[PDB]
């Protein structure tokens, strides 16, 4: 019943406008947002109908025609990470959901400096784990290598990014050797 | 005061045996009606058969109007209906000729409880072939009218209207006669 | 008699001037008293009885219920509308007027849809003001109304017009 | 195509 | 408005059934029933009917996924003949009235069905000293956690610092991975990290901590094996201050 992008990209204060197309809309249809983050179910946000409204989360705005829709997100964060579903329908029957906008929000780090440590076992000296942290939003990533994820310091309002790798035996100069690590990468 | 009045939505649920009935009406006529027993929307005006309503809908309505009853019955201290007087006339569609064919019209109004039995007789005998009813239609004073039909060619020695309610000492009985 | 527990709901509309106003109605009633209203002309849901106020301030605190029940009025009333004005409102059956005695003269008007009418008897062309009486609009149900127009007494006419007739028909009796 | 008018849950029984 | 399912976890074998409750704090017109797979749509199975019987959707039948509704503000889905495909997050929703905008989810019934009960294990966990190269040039202290060699993907990951609670400068992966991949019975593995300033890791007295909250076997389950009972427990790993 309704088309919406598949997945959509962004960096932290940036206004996102997902649009989600409803031709074939009747007239007494409602137009319905849905914000579901990871493990949990969907949340509502806002609700419009031939009218666009705003809310304190989002606003919507409501073409004339009615046969397109758009959400628009200001100041978006980095909680804001979600999957944004696109309902159109009459009663609470005809609410059906679909694969949604896979929206990532990445971080503004002003000052980078990629570099790649290595960190010892406090049980045991045998292991260790390569640790590529510092690095900027763009770049992405028997050896294990995580997703890239942002942590949040907010008593200096300093965020960074990092991945963990581990080997089992391995050294971290060739860890991240398949991802596109910067020329400007410290290592010791 | 309005040129045209439509009820979308006459809801009604009794307790005398969860008793349901959803009807639209339009203008104090019957548009269709919803059988919560067979989940089906039956039309009675043949122009409207075009459209669609989905029968589910007044089914999840009146399981609301189940909950709402029950809780004005414990914050009413279980206040019950008052049972009103029947009024019953019978009369004919058409000006009766003995020869053509004539629907009878056995109208009883000031329905309330909505429970009521509408049988015609003649000569004594119950008579079963060619009778329809219709829903309790609403009224503005929140009571109910029910109007049941007889198909039949009027003849000189051819009907009674049986009429049961509990707002009735006995059955009351309407005669018609050409 | 047993006891018997009345509940109903009324989602009723009202339609003046065509679309031109239009009024939406809700009415929740127990037995034979509403109880809790929602009229489109205030805008929120008010309490008739004390029963109905613990409803009223429950609805009127869900600003969902009250988002979609404002807009009820054209999602339900003026919608539905629309598509009586393609079924309904261009139904028209023509009555069928014939003249019986019963001293008394009836003109029985029998099958026409709408309900608007408007019934005269005529004496050698000179219309009878006292004298007649008129049995109320009776309505049959199958979207059909009747009505039956009595008259005690040369040639004498029932003048009947209708907004499906184009002229009014004159049935006349004689003798 | 109707679109219809629902009733409202009481609170609390 | 608020929702509360009474399996927010639970681990079964092949054969078993397993009911599911959603209960509503307040009266409400409709309440429906969903299902998500580990990677898949939001799919809706049936709308719970009061008094009546369930609109199952398309595929779903009565036989495997029986829902009764006792009264407005409680349901009870049943997953009988429970087969591994039927592992998934169970979702219910709610409406308030018909011609309500906002459904209501509830915090979901993880399901993990299994062929094999003796694959679950534990999670072992290991936390990793900072490493001087980061504190001598970004003048940080970044402790890495890592959990390996657990079966369902049932964990939660929490950083004490001190025995409270921390949440300021923590990072764990949204999804863990798996240690031998192109295996059905591949085990997990999640990894975590905690960043703190410099002078407060040289302190010898400071008390770091990464706690795992693992989700095991129930009291149902049997064991007959030589090795513990994979049990719900809480494995930790933590590290001073040098
Ligand atoms: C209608 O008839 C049934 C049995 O024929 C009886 O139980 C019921 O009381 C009757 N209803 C009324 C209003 O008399
Ligand atoms: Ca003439
Ligand atoms: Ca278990």
């Amino acid at each position: 019943k309704t088309t919406q992008p598949i997945s959509m990209d962004s960096y932290e204060g940036q206004e996102v406008n997902i649009t989600c197309s409803h031709n074939n809309i009747a007239t007494n249809d409602y137009i319905t947002w849905y914000q579901q983050f990871p493990s949990q179910g969907p949340r509502f946000i806002i609700q419009g109908y031939k009218t666009k409204v705003t809310n304190e989360v989002a606003s919507l705005f409501i073409p004339a025609d009615r046969k397109s829709s758009t959400l628009s997100l200001p100041r978006v964060s980095l909680s804001d990470t979600a999957v944004y579903y696109c309902l159109v329908g009459g009663l609470a029957r005809d609410m059906r959901f679909g694969a949604g906008t896979r929206l990532t929000v990445k971080p503004n780090i002003q000052n980078p400096d990629p570099a790649v440590y290595q960190l010892r076992d406090s049980k045991s000296s045998d292991k260790s784990v390569c640790l590529f942290t510092d690095f900027d939003s763009q770049t992405n990533v028997d050896v294990y290598i995580t997703d890239k994820c942002v942590l949040d310091m907010r008593s200096m309002d300093f965020k960074s990014n990092s991945a963990v790798a581990w080997s089992n035996k391995f050294a971290c100069a060739n860890a991240f050797n398949n991802s596109i690590i910067p020329e400007d990468t410290f290592f010791p | 005061v309005a040129d045209h009045v439509a009820s979308y939505g006459v809801n009604l649920y009794q307790s005398y045996g969860p008793s349901g009935q959803y009807t639209h009406e339009f203008d104090g006529d019957e548009q269709f009606y919803v059988d919560l027993g067979r989940k089906e929307t039956v039309w009675c005006l043949p122009v409207l058969r075009q459209f669609r309503f989905d029968p589910q809908f007044a089914l999840t309505n009146i399981a609301v109007l189940k909950h709402n009853l029950n809780s004005l019955i414990k914050r009413s201290n279980s206040t019950a209906a008052t049972n009103e007087v029947p009024e019953v006339t019978v009369f004919s569609k058409s000006p009766v000729t003995l020869g053509q064919p004539n629907i009878l019209i056995c109208l009883v109004d000031n329905i309330f409880p909505p429970v009521v039995n509408i049988t015609w007789l003649s000569n004594g005998h119950s008579v079963t072939e060619g009778v329809s009813e219709t829903s309790f239609l609403s009224k503005s004073d929140h009571s109910f009218f029910k109007i049941s039909y007889l198909t039949l060619l009027p003849s000189a020695e051819e009907y009674d209207c049986k009429v049961e309610h509990w707002g009735l000492d006995k059955p009351l009985l309407k005669h018609w006669e050409p | 008699s047993p006891e018997d527990f009345v509940y109903q709901f009324k989602g009723m509309c009202y339609f003046t001037n065509g679309t031109e106003r239009v009024r939406l109605v809700s009415r929740s009633i127990y037995n034979r008293e509403e109880i809790v209203r929602f009229d489109s002309d205030v805008g929120e849901f008010r309490a008739v009885t004390l029963l109905g106020l613990p409803a009223a301030e429950y609805w009127n605190s869900q600003k969902d219920i009250l988002e979609r029940k404002r807009a009820a009025v054209d999602r339900v009333c003026r919608h539905n509308y629309q598509l009586e004005l393609r079924t309904t409102l261009q139904r028209r059956v023509e009555p069928t007027v014939t003249i019986s005695p019963s001293n008394l003269l009836v003109c029985s008007v029998t099958d026409f849809y709408p309900a608007q009418i408007k019934v005269r008897w005529f004496r050698n062309d000179q219309e009878e003001t006292a004298g007649v009486v008129s049995t109320p609009l009776i309505r049959n149900g199958d979207w059909t109304f009747q009505i039956l127009v009595m008259l005690e007494m040369d040639v004498y006419t029932c003048h009947v017009e209708h907004p499906s007739l184009q002229s009014p028909i004159t049935v006349e009796w004689r003798a | 195509q109707p679109f219809p008018q629902p009733e409202q849950p009481f609170p609390g029984s | 408005a608020v929702i509360s399912q009474k399996p927010s976890r639970d681990i079964c074998q092949r054969g078993t059934s397993l009911t599911i409750q959603c209960q509503v704090d307040s009266q409400v017109t409709m309440m429906f029933w969903y299902r998500q797979q580990p990677g898949q749509s939001l799919t809706l199975i049936a709308t719970a009917n009061q008094g009546s019987e369930a609109t199952y959707e398309s595929g779903f039948v009565i036989d495997k996924f029986p829902i009764s509704r006792p009264n407005l503000t409680f349901s009870t889905l049943t997953v009988s003949n429970m087969s591994p495909e039927d592992s998934s997050i169970y979702l219910c929703s709610v409406a308030l009235g018909s011609d309500t905008g906002e459904l209501f989810f509830g915090e979901g019934s993880r399901l993990t069905v299994l062929e094999d009960l003796k694959n679950v294990f534990p999670p072992e966990v290991a936390v990793f000293e900072p490493s001087e190269a980061e504190i001598s040039h970004t003048q940080k202290a970044t402790l890495v956690c890592l959990a390996t060699g657990f079966f369902p993907d049932h964990v939660e990951l929490s950083w004490w610092v001190n025995g409270k609670e921390v949440h300021s400068g923590v990072c764990t992966d949204p999804q863990p991975l798996k240690e031998q991949p192109a295996l059905n019975d591949s085990r997990y593995a999640l990894s975590s990290r905690l960043r703190v300033s410099a002078t407060f890791w040289q302190n010898p007295r400071n008390h770091f901590r990464c706690q795992v909250q693992f989700y095991g076997l129930s009291e149902n389950d049997e064991w007959t094996q030589d090795r513990a009972k994979p049990v719900t427990q809480i494995v930790s790993a933590e590290a001073w201050g040098r």
